[PDB]
């Protein structure tokens, strides 16, 4: 239903935020994700007018760009059991971003994302409207686990080390 | 009702409500996201900032332009740009006031759908027209017959009208503007040692170009007199307190106006291009055409730039035929002025395109009603 | 419930509950053991001293400051001293309360991660939080702009936040402090015949630094004043009884602050520091960092700094700013008072690090949730 | 006579005769001067030292380097150095040789009019000629067709070539090389507990950065797992005898060149900087161009560096076009082998600008014999 669907190749590459940024106190990962993801499926002009204005009704179904849409989706997808028809437009969207071209830059946004601003930390727990999102992304679905972060305490190196300034002001 | 009239264009974005001289809201199309990170409680939880407030805080922000080279790229930014423009600086209903819109010549067919789309879509607009921008200026002009040369910060282009007969067969289009000009600036500052990389740095140097370059007559001897002496330097206080001073970059900037070679481009000189212009259209309304030259956009406000067209295409034209120049002092807003006057005619109010005509003809009316 | 701030500094401790004014506790961050061999029988004696009871044995004792340079080295000592903290001078039970740390910037992420666990296992406290103490000072002084200079006992650190946006990459840190101007005062004081070894003598010399020393507004003509005539000359009097007179050594002691040399160090001063912080951030926000340096800590509370760094800022700076620095008489205790800002805030009690939280990540909880 | 070449970089120097495969010295461009009192007679009589002897000495010495991003800015340090290059390691007299100098594109205008007054008058060389650094790496390359990432210590710079002719609105500049990854490997250090703020400790982290540092293929599994295990950690011996170990920081260092926001700059990473020089090009010459991507500079061999930039170049072409990389291994001296070829060529003897010339003209003539 969706066959030669182009994109741009760099559409999405505006989008992404800086690194700093993703640390910033008040920083919904979740809302950047999915508005980078909305901005990589923007059919182009090459795709027919047909199924691109359908293609557009439901990405602003699912992907709207409204904070008070993406909230209510959100809401409504807790009791997901009850709206098949949001199971077939989920798997339509899956089957398409499933195939893009630029799977590759969009699964290792989506790990820096991960790492970096924490997109999930729920670790298995995530939205559904995520969960399929990051399925097709990356297929193996061990994003579940987690970023898997490092630690210190282990002491692998007992230091003790001094340098110049550190040399001065030495105690004992 | 009241009317509104919107030129969306790619640097500064006009509005206001039709019927008026003069605009109401000017304020520049840049839609901005921080790039710092935020370590305050309270302070933030503001994803983008558009309009003016995007310029007030550069220092912690990356400015994206939404409508560059005339052509709309990204559409939520354009989006944004359009709900600020109705519900924050107009105070305005949108599904309860007839809307205009500006375009190009030349442009994707795509973009122009798109638009109405999101206008009859998003907005519920009750109705709404797309013109194309040098008709709207020569409207402003209150003439009949002329040849129009307008110039943005995106597209410059021209198109000949002699009595209200426009020949699209003679239309150019070419994508050097003012934004190009500002990036050529940019390279050009750094043989003084200044360097400018950031999106901040971009709004400095455009405000610099803005307020000290103007348009040599003689390109050449203009460049031995700034070579001889200093008379032609100036200075500039940059925002934090340094002071910078500009010599033959004043008038080496504009220049490439009439030479596209200075950054890469094979087309000609706009002087040439307007010239070109003329002649592909019909023998006998050539002597109107060269003694009605309007000339209107921002690009176009340059000191002197209207002497070097006339010297220019007097040297192309032929001894006999006589060139005026015709450059009102608020050119800055002819597109704008001309969208009012349009919006107000009597007998325009048949050339509406309506909710209802949208839902049977979808997206694709705006080609069949509009020029 | 109400939540407990406690900033471990160098030098001092401060604690005190959220939504005070000023902290309840503040005592040295010291803890000695003694050096002699007692012979009296039948009287309480305890292996270590903390905090006050540790200084009024001084004599016969070995103090030891289980933080050095910001950084905690002696855990044991350091988990005593909060102990002492809850127990005996807040009379509160940890298990009860939350607690909020402080801990400078670009410290090793071991010493964070260890104040974790000593916390939610040692004590067993419901959620803790580590803030950079540099950004606890700008919320004590009502601002959301500025430059931050914090200079305590250990750590002088400059970090620059605009409308609540920091720059990471201008962060400033320096070595240099009070407990090396203590160190330096002790030196140069040999040089009319005082001697001071032991670490109780250093508690004196520390009483001598801040009774007398001020900074000179032009070090050359005070230097010329001090050797002319016996102007400066002040008096004080060792717990002894003897009396020692120092002169030219009362403004040379914070000198140090301004030319890091004569320590040995290469870095520069705090006010070459503090421009260079500023200039490695955006142009446009220059003009707001040059007219709120904000100051805080004990090393500030010298006579006259503030108006030598007003002085030496300016003829870095271009002549078309102005520079002001705000030295507002409490800011001894600006960081703490921050403390009790910040978690006295509703939005930020979904900052906390929760019992439940740690227990699923461990100890590296703390390098995500906080900055 | 025999020509000379000089590629004064910014963290190293490169000399020889032309004709020759490989440079005669190679020094780092460093001038230091003592900071410590002297104290024993007839031992402390110099002034400066300059190259090996500054690396040498540097325990006593503050470095300082007279190139800050590929524009001199100490004119006397720069006398000095090449003083030094003509007379103690070539051991010959420029006033017997011509000399062939380098520099980075879009440099500013001054840094060349100075640098041909320096040698026209105080060293007095017959001739002496400026090559922009990119153009000569590819003629030690064998080709006359590709694009050319130089990336020194100071300056990263692309610059496109088709045939012999170069596009200029296409050159790509960017300020971001070898000192700025040394300087974020030191600030990354700390976190670890490792702490180097002089000069000498900079270049030990330099070393270090050299010895043990890589680019990952893909970034975010190599964090995972250095997070997972202790296989990617090393061992590092200070020369005083203690041993640091690093992690993650082997590849978190060189990640900035394609992730430049780690330090706070806005600009984007090496490879979307190539993509955007290539597409400013001409459609007819984007396919050779992706054919013939030349690699040259010390920042340049990072171990599987040019794995990361072909993979991320895929990643921005289109499907069907060919990417090739082209790092031969000594392209630490690419740059100078092609200005040995230069300069040994019959055809350029008549390109010097000779003593003669020099006099009639003024500094003013190097900007129009050179590119
Ligand atoms: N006084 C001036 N002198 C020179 N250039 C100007 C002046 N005012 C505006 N400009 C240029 O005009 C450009 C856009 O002006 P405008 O005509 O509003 O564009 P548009 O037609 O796209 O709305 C700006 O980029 C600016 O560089
Ligand atoms: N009035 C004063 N004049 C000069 N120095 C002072 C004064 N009061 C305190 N100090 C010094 O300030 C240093 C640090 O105090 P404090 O601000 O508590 O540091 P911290 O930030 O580490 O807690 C102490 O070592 C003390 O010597
Ligand atoms: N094996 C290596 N791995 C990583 N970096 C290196 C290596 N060798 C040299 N460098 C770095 O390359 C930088 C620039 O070297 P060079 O090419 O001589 O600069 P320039 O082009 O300015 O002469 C040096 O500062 C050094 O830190
Ligand atoms: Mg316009
Ligand atoms: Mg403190
Ligand atoms: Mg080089």
């Amino acid at each position: 239903p969706f066959s030669g669907l182009k994109f741009k190749q760099n559409s999405f590459l505006s989008t992404v935020p800086s690194v700093t940024n993703m640390h910033s106190m008040h920083f919904d990962a979740r809302e950047t994700f999915l508005g980078v993801i909305r901005k990589a499926l923007e059919p182009d002009t090459s795709t027919p007018f047909p199924v691109r204005r359908a293609f557009d009704g439901l990405r602003a179904e699912i992907l709207p760009n409204d904070t008070i849409k993406s909230a209510a989706l959100k809401a409504q997808c807790s009791d997901i059991d009850k709206h098949p028809e949001l199971k077939a437009k989920m798997e339509t969207l899956k089957e398409v971003i499933t195939h893009h071209p630029q799977k590759e830059k969009l699964a290792e946004i989506a790990l820096q994302f991960a790492r970096e601003a924490g997109l999930t930390r729920l670790k298995g727990e995530t939205d559904y409207v995520l969960s399929n999102v990051l399925d097709g992304l990356i297929g193996d679905g061990s994003w579940r686990a987690g970023p898997a972060y490092e630690s210190y305490l282990n002491k692998p190196g007992v230091d003790r080390v001094i340098t110049t300034v550190d040399g001065l002001h030495m105690q004992r | 009702t009241t009317a509104l009239v919107c030129d969306n264009g790619s640097g500064l974005v006009k509005a206001g409500f039709a019927g008026d001289d003069a605009p109401r809201a000017v304020f520049p199309s840049i839609v901005g996201r921080p790039r710092h990170q935020g370590v305050m409680v309270g302070m933030g939880q503001k994803d983008s900032y558009v309009g003016d407030e995007a310029q007030s805080k550069r220092g912690i922000l990356t400015l994206k332009y939404p409508i560059e080279h005339g052509i709309i790229t990204n559409w939520d930014d354009m989006e944004k740009i359009w709900h600020h423009t109705f519900y924050n600086e107009l105070r305005v209903a949108p599904e309860e006031h007839p809307t205009l819109l500006t375009e190009a010549p030349l442009n994707p067919k795509a973009n122009r759908e798109k638009m109405t789309q999101i206008m009859f879509e998003t907005f519920n607009v009750p109705a709404m027209y797309v013109a194309i921008q040098a008709v709207l200026s020569l409207y402003a002009s209150g003439r009949t017959t002329g040849i129009v040369l307008d110039s943005g910060d995106g597209v410059t282009h021209n198109v000949p009208i002699y009595e209200g007969y426009a020949l699209p067969h003679a239309i150019m289009r070419l994508d050097l503007a003012g934004r190009d000009l500002t990036d050529y600036l940019m390279k050009i500052l750094t043989e003084r040692g200044y360097s400018f990389v950031t999106t901040a740095e971009r709004e400095i140097v455009r405000d610099i170009k803005e307020k000290l370059c103007y348009v040599a007559l003689d390109f050449e001897n203009e460049m031995a007199t700034a070579a001889s002496s200093s008379s032609l330097e100036k200075s500039y206080e940059l925002p934090d307190g340094q002071v910078i001073t500009i010599g033959n970059e004043r008038f080496r900037c504009p220049e490439t106006l009439f030479q596209p070679s200075f950054i890469g481009m094979e087309s000609a000189g706009i002087h040439e291009t307007t010239y070109n212009s003329i002649m592909k259209c019909d023998i006998d309304i050539r002597k109107d055409l060269y003694a009605n030259n309007v000339m209107s956009g921002g690009t176009t406000m340059y000191p002197g730039i209207a002497d070097r067209m006339q010297k220019e295409i007097t040297a192309l034209a032929p001894s006999t035929m006589k060139i005026k120049i015709i450059a009102p002092p608020e050119r800055k807003y002819s597109v704008w002025i001309g969208g009012s006057i349009l919006a107000s005619l009597s007998t325009f109010q048949q050339m509406w395109i309506t909710k209802q005509e949208y839902d049977e003809a979808g997206p694709s009316i705006v080609h069949r009603k509009c020029f």
